[PDB]
DNA sequence: GTGTGTCTCAATCGTTTTACAACGTCGTGCTG
């Protein structure tokens, strides 16, 4: 829950880590090492993941590495103090039985705006899809124009 | 050393009387007002403001060194230098120096910085037409009583009209535009406060303009 | 000395742990690729498979088997196609933030736009969405519909509801 | 989820412009052929990713409003997340972003905070967003992208949603600073031994 | 004249002897997605010889099931059906041949660009997915592509050569000259003699090999640039009453602009053509901050003033209608519709019915899922 | 004067901006009108910066007005136009010597691509415009109608820019012998007024001319002693007399440049 | 009740590293 109160020191090294290095002195560096090891290997807050955990590690080193600073220092101070439509068109075809060619199953089917064009393009693009997925066997390479037989 | 020393005089002595001594230090100081480092620009500002507080008989040569900063790259001179561009222009009196005042106001009414454009503002409503005195409510121009007419107008009301009267285009745009501009203040109110005030002008003027038709060439244009 | 001992210890156990969530989340996003993309088409195969190293999308337009079909010879739809099963199964298992999608619509046709449509409404479902088309099967889903218009040397946003999907599909 | 959005001065977009608290489900936006969408995702990525970094002077103006009105100079574009707990400080119900860009300035903020870059680096890094080039965001016609790149980037996306690279960044960076206490360790060991001698 | 068929065998995901019948002006590719629909393009652009790698494959065994060849049948307004098949032989080699005799690249290149088909630089073709990055990719390049259809690349490897002979002579005659004044400045001795007589031998050596050099230079400069100049001179005349011709709706009768400019006029090769365009109600910006409608407009405006120079006898599109809108699809549909003649054969793949709802002849590709063949029929739109 | 007014409905958005501002900033609560000023310049644009360099006072303040409009609106390519900034920017009265300065000054800031080499283009211009046969001898200490140029490009760490203008003078500074008898008093009276140019201009560095006088004794070394032959020989050829007075002209201006900050010593 | 004296927020002036763009180096794919 470290990061809604301050009430474990695994909060405080969220703040360590997740802030600065600073807005952390020495009379609020001295926390616990363990009980922050504890925290971090069970299962962690709100955010099941990894990152929160990288970013806990980043910031318990960090304290680490300033806790044994302030050591030497006062250790050599020590030091120095003791130095002292797909559909419509499937429709049609599925009710009409084979034989039957395409001119044929136009001329059934008459599109709304009268135009043999929209139609004939719609009902092509219509027989392409339905020989796409199964529905007919064609043939047009015989040398006769426009005698494509269509047939289940 | 030489920011160290300059900051320091700021507010070391508390007394500009070092200067009635020291009219060539002085003049060291006004040689470093184009210095490369934007800190010790301000400093010269701030000095030469508190050497007219109280040695106010140098009001002329001084002045050039003070709008010099407002024409700089950074914020902090120019949003200092307006600020002492305030207190001179009430304490000096010659209108031909005051006109220099505007005249470098409106100039700096866009800026790069938006905030320069906010204070540029402000800075000029204080002097204008928002006068800081008593009689300023609730009442209309009146006959010649408490000597208002030429005590407390000719502030609120002669520097106008000789900067709106340059005809170049220029001129006649670039205060139209700030005029709306000022009008959307910070709406604590927002209308009838600024009108009271200009409403006195509109109508002082307009006494003024009662003389066209009680009285001259120029003066009515 | 006893705490240095201890961050020792931590980096043992995270690096476990890291390597167990890479397993198990490789092996959840592999099946619901598989499940999204056989729901796509009324036949086909799709799988990842990882190389030996610690991927390889062998997709396969059909049922029966594939005729070592390599990617990017496929086409362009195909693999479009491919690419939007990636991401929505990725979103699948884990529900990541307010996807944005901008003319997904480009080399499809209209069954494969429905089939879009259809799982892009479970998605959003589960999740935020905010896209951009020119066509009727993106257009009857989302149920909040905005709408731009530039004049004047700016472009402004509105809001509108109903018009659009019969004026800028019609 | 995230709410509205305002943006003003951005490309093709001059004025104070506000978009309503959409719905959280499936959005569209529709229009012209040129017109405003390419910009819009534009200002939502800028807000939000890590783009326009290596920016120069006339970049950091490419990006304003050039029109007749009035020279611009700042430009400002923000959003409104309404979180629940994916977002770390849940102190905060309703977090805001803005990032504000003059022509010689930039700053990033929080909720009326304006903090530096790298703490809503890290804010947006602890939530479950992606820094680099993020597999939720498809640009322009750019569609075409995770299915033909070189397949060790597919690993790396991969281990991108697993969130293990900034694990391994992290993981480095704390051996550097082991080394150094190491070091700091032997020297402190040394004084101390002189010390108990004396 | 046209083209007029296509046999191939074991291309790609077309097993057995298929036949491509009757391409008349302005014919439509359709089909369903992932099925042909593109293949056709792509064995076009392996009869008129290209590397693999702008196809979408990336080698020569994967077009296959045993080794393949494909023949195309060209007309030459005389009667004459010359055809060129290309072939794949074993191991990976490749053979070219014209009219069944087997014939090296050299004559296949020079017979084929006697009809003006520049394939060095290949520009009658267009991807998918690359309409939009023919007007926005750097200066440099779209120099090199106008100076590749000048044909002016020996030109080019004869300038550059002949600079770094030239800068190297100049200078070296430089510090030459320096050393001399150097030298003979403290004459007042046999070493300042010898100095002086070698020294000005060597100068007067290295003066005769920069004047011939100059010469050299002056030759290859001056073919260079008078064809560079013959080519840009006729092109950056004729673009903007087309682009005007594209972009001028009936909603907006001043369709808009554009300019193909360059620094320096005697020497144009250093700084790239810079191209800018105006749409309509639009201000002046470069060609990176425009969106995707406008590019693709100008694109294709730009290959129709490409197309105004040297006339190619065909033209292959794909999907150039990805990002645009009905207005402008129906007004490029026109346009193609009322341009197209004996010049120009245009072969467009797009899905948008309102596009190719009004073309002459129809190719429609289906797959049998049999035997994965993506087998194809074709129509015509005249008795309709 | 209409043309002017035209412009300037679009651009009376500066205060009647104010006047909409006051329904915008403080808020309430046929399209062809855009586009007939963007096409009606274009188709009358090479008169427009043709009037700028008349005598009539009224008639060129009020050309340089609409030239004012129309690159602070962006309505026509300012690479077109861009030659005749540099033109107005020294050779006039000083009530333009504004202006000039200030656009030239504005898309150095923003824009730095589509204006960078047009230099050595527009300097045709200026010498275009003054005559020069037998009179008006270019002596040294003119105006250099770059004086600004350097000086706007220079207002940064420009180790790249400054170098690329100089560049575009230099051109005919080199004897590139595009045909070396053929060459016309009017050709290397324009060199000579490249020559000019580039004395009368202040540096804030010393290296950038130093290359300068190393392609000037070039020159010097690899033509000069072809012609040491022929003018002392009967001089009855003008192929010579038309470069070796040019070739002269280098020694003056290299004098010059010994003396053009007296720090070079050879 | 009025001056106090201490705590917390904004610009700016050297560093630093870090992204970026130019330049040889190989290795696969062909064609004669
Ligand atoms: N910096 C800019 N300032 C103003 N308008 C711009 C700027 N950059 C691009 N534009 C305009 O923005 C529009 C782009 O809109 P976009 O959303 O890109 O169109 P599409 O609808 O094809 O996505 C175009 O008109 C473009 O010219
Ligand atoms: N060498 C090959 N042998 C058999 N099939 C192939 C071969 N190379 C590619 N294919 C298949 O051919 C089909 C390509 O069809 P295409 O015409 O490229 O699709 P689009 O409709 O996008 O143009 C794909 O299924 C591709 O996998
Ligand atoms: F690849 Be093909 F154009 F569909
Ligand atoms: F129309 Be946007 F460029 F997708």
């Amino acid at each position: 829950e470290a990061i809604l109160s301050k009430k474990g020191p695994l909060a405080k090294v969220w703040l360590a880590a997740h802030w600065e290095k600073k807005l952390s002195k020495v009379q609020t560096l001295h926390t616990s090492i363990e009980q922050s090891v504890h925290a971090i290997v069970t299962e962690e807050t709100a955010p099941m993941a990894l990152r929160l955990s990288g970013q806990l590690m980043l910031g318990v080193v960090r304290i680490y590495s300033r806790k044994a600073r302030y050591l030497l220092e006062d250790c050599t101070e020590a030091l120095m103090r003791l130095k002292m439509s797909s559909q419509t068109a499937k429709d049609s075809l599925r009710n009409k039985w084979d034989p039957y060619t395409e001119g044929e199953k136009v001329s059934f089917q008459t599109l709304s705006a009268g135009c043999n064009r929209e139609e004939a393009v719609q009902l092509f693009f219509d027989v392409l899809v339905l020989a796409t997925k199964d529905v007919i066997s064609v043939k047009q390479d015989v040398a006769i124009q426009n005698e494509i037989t269509l047939t289940a | 050393l030489r920011t160290k020393c300059l900051r320091i005089i700021n507010q070391m002595k508390t007394i500009p009387s070092i200067l009635r001594t020291h009219p060539e230090v002085l003049a060291q100081i006004i040689s470093k007002s184009n210095d490369q480092s934007a800190i010790v620009r301000d400093t010269v500002l701030d000095l030469l403001g508190t050497y007219i507080m109280a040695y106010r008989e140098t009001i002329p040569q001084i002045y050039g060194c003070i709008i010099s900063g407002i024409s700089d790259p950074s914020t902090i001179v120019r949003k200092r230098a307006i600020k002492q561009l305030c207190e001179v222009y009430e304490a000096t009196e010659d209108l031909n120096i005051r006109v220099d005042i505007a005249s470098k106001l409106l100039t700096r009414s866009n800026d790069e910085e938006e905030t320069i454009s906010e204070l540029s503002l402000e800075v000029l409503e204080k002097l204008w037409f928002s006068p800081a005195s008593n009689e300023l409510d609730c009442q209309k121009g009146y006959e010649q009583l408490t000597f208002l007419e030429k005590q407390k107008l000719r502030v609120q009301y002669f520097p106008i009209l000789k900067l709106c009267a340059e005809p170049s285009t220029e001129r006649h745009v670039l205060l139209v535009t700030s005029l709306k501009t000022m009008l959307t203040s910070k709406e604590e109110i927002n209308l009838s406060t600024l009108h009271t005030q200009i409403r006195l002008l509109l109508s002082c003027l307009f006494n003024q303009l009662i003389e066209v038709v009680t009285e001259t060439k120029g003066i009515l244009y | 000395r006893r705490s240095q001992e201890s961050i020792s210890e931590l980096t043992t156990v995270l690096d476990q742990r890291k390597d167990e969530a890479i397993e198990r989340t490789f092996k959840q996003v592999a099946k619901s690729f598989s499940e999204i993309f056989v729901k796509l088409v009324p036949a086909g195969r799709g799988e990842l498979v990882m190389n030996r190293r610690s991927i390889s999308i062998r997709v396969s337009f059909n049922s029966k088997d594939d005729e070592q079909l390599n990617i990017n010879q496929l086409s362009g739809g195909q693999k479009s196609l491919c690419a939007l099963t990636l991401i929505f199964a990725i979103q699948r298992c884990d529900p990541a933030p307010f996807n944005i999608l901008d003319e997904c619509d480009a080399n499809l046709d209209a069954q494969y736009r429905s089939a879009i449509a259809a799982m892009v409404k479970e998605m959003s479902k589960t999740s935020q969405f905010i896209c951009t088309t020119f066509r009727p099967e993106m257009v009857k889903v989302a149920d909040n519909f905005y709408g731009v218009m530039f004049n004047h040397k700016v472009s402004t946003v509105e809001s509108i509801s109903k018009e659009e999907a019969m004026a800028f599909v019609e | 989820y995230i709410t509205k959005i305002v943006i003003q001065g951005f490309k093709s977009y001059k004025d104070y412009t506000v978009i309503e608290p959409l719905s959280p489900h499936h959005n569209v936006i529709v229009g012209r052929n040129g017109s405003g969408k390419s910009n819009f995702f534009a200002a939502i990525r800028f807000v939000l990713s890590d783009a326009y970094t290596h920016l120069s002077r006339e970049e950091r103006q490419a990006l304003l409003h050039e029109g007749p009105g009035a020279t611009v100079m700042s430009a400002y574009v923000e959003v409104t997340f309404a979180n629940a707990d994916n977002r770390f400080p849940t102190g905060k119900s309703e977090v805001v972003l803005r990032r504000t860009i003059g022509l010689k300035k930039d700053e990033y903020s929080l909720d009326k905070k304006t903090v530096s870059k790298t703490e809503v680096i890290n804010l947006l890094e602890s939530a479950g967003f992606s820094r680099s080039n993020p597999y939720y965001i498809v640009p322009q016609g750019r569609v075409t992208s995770l299915t033909n790149a070189k397949d060790s980037e597919r690993l790396e996306l991969l281990k991108e949603v697993a969130g293990t690279q900034i694990y391994e960044n992290r993981r480095a960076e704390s051996n550097k600073i082991m080394d150094e206490t190491i070091q700091k360790s032997e020297k402190i060991d040394e004084l101390l031994q002189y010390i108990e001698e004396r | 004249g046209r083209l007029l068929r296509l046999e191939v065998e074991n291309f790609k995901s077309y097993r057995g002897h298929q036949i491509i019948g009757p391409f008349e002006d302005f014919t439509s590719i359709i089909g369903p997605n992932g099925a042909g629909k593109s293949n056709l393009m792509d064995a076009i652009s392996f009869v008129l010889g290209v590397k693999s790698s702008h196809l979408r494959s990336t080698n020569v065994k994967e077009l296959i099931p045993t080794t393949a060849y494909v023949k195309l049948m060209y007309e030459l307004d005389n009667g004459e059906q010359r055809e060129y098949k290309r072939a794949i032989t074993p191991s990976g080699a490749t053979e070219y041949k014209i009219d069944e005799e087997i014939v090296t690249f050299s004559e296949y290149c020079g017979s084929l660009q006697k009809e003006n088909i520049l394939v060095r630089a290949r520009n009658f073709l267009v991807f998918q997915g690359d309409v939009e990055t023919i007007a926005s990719q750097s200066p440099l390049e779209l120099s090199k592509l106008v100076e590749q259809i000048s044909g002016s690349l020996e030109y080019k490897s004869e300038y550059d050569k002949s600079k770094d002979e030239q800068d190297k002579a100049v200078n070296l005659s430089a510090h030459s000259f320096n050393k001399k004044r150097g030298i003979n400045a403290e004459l007042r001795l046999e070493t300042v003699e010898t100095r002086l007589a070698k020294l000005d031998e060597e100068f007067a050596a290295a003066r005769k090999a920069a004047k011939n050099a100059k010469e050299r230079f002056n030759a290859v400069k001056q073919k260079r640039l008078q064809k560079f100049q013959a080519a840009f001179s006729h092109i950056s005349e004729q673009i903007d009453p087309i682009y005007k011709e594209l972009t001028k709706s009936p909603a907006f009768p001043l369709g808009g602009t554009a300019y193909l400019t360059l620094d320096d006029l005697d020497e144009p090769y250093l700084g790239g053509i810079k191209f800018h365009a105006m749409p309509p109600m639009k201000r002046f910006r470069d060609m990176d901050q425009l969106s995707g409608g406008e590019k693709t407009m100008a694109a294709l405006a730009l290959l129709f003033a490409i197309h105004s120079y040297q006339p190619s006898p065909f033209f292959v599109l794909d999907e150039i209608d990805a990002a645009l809108d009905q207005t402008n699809v129906t007004k490029i549909a026109n346009y193609i519709r009322q341009h197209a003649s004996s010049g120009f054969q245009f072969v467009v793949i797009s899905l948008k019915n309102q596009l190719f709802s009004k073309s002459e002849a129809l190719v429609g590709i289906y797959r049998d899922q049999q035997e994965n063949s993506s087998r194809t029929l074709s129509i015509n739109l005249e008795g309709y | 004067k209409s043309f002017l007014e035209l412009l300037a409905a679009d651009e009376d958005l500066i205060f009647e901006a104010d006047q909409k501002l006051s329904l915008k900033g403080k808020q309430n609560v046929k399209q062809w009108i855009e586009g007939v000023s963007a096409s009606l310049m274009q188709h009358f644009l090479p008169c427009i910066l043709d009037s700028c360099f008349s005598k009539n006072l009224r008639y060129s303040m009020l050309g340089i007005e609409i030239l004012k409009c129309i690159i602070h609106q962006g309505l026509v390519n300012p690479r077109m136009c861009f030659s005749t900034i540099i033109a107005l920017e020294s050779n006039a009265i000083k009530e333009t010597r504004e202006v000039a300065i200030l656009l030239h000054t504005e898309l150095h800031r923003r824009h730095e691509s589509l204006i960078d080499g047009l230099y050595a283009q527009s300097a045709d211009l200026i010498f275009s415009l003054q005559k020069t046969e037998e009179y008006q001898t270019f002596k040294l200490g003119e105006f250099s109608p770059f004086q600004s140029a350097y000086t706007i490009v220079s207002a940064d760490k420009s180790s790249k820019s400054r170098k690329k203008l100089i560049m575009q003078i230099l051109k005919p500074l080199k004897l590139d012998g595009i045909d070396l008898p053929s060459f016309t008093e009017e050709k290397v009276s324009f060199v000579s007024f490249c020559c000019v140019c580039l004395a009368g201009i202040p540096y804030v560095s010393i290296e950038e001319p130093l290359m300068i006088i190393s392609t000037v004794d070039s020159v010097l070394a690899t033509i000069g002693p072809t012609i040491t032959g022929w003018m002392k020989k009967l001089d009855h050829e003008r192929f010579k007399i038309l470069a070796g007075i040019n070739l002269c002209n280098l020694i003056y201006l290299k004098r010059y440049i010994k003396y053009a900050f007296s720090i070079s010593d050879s």
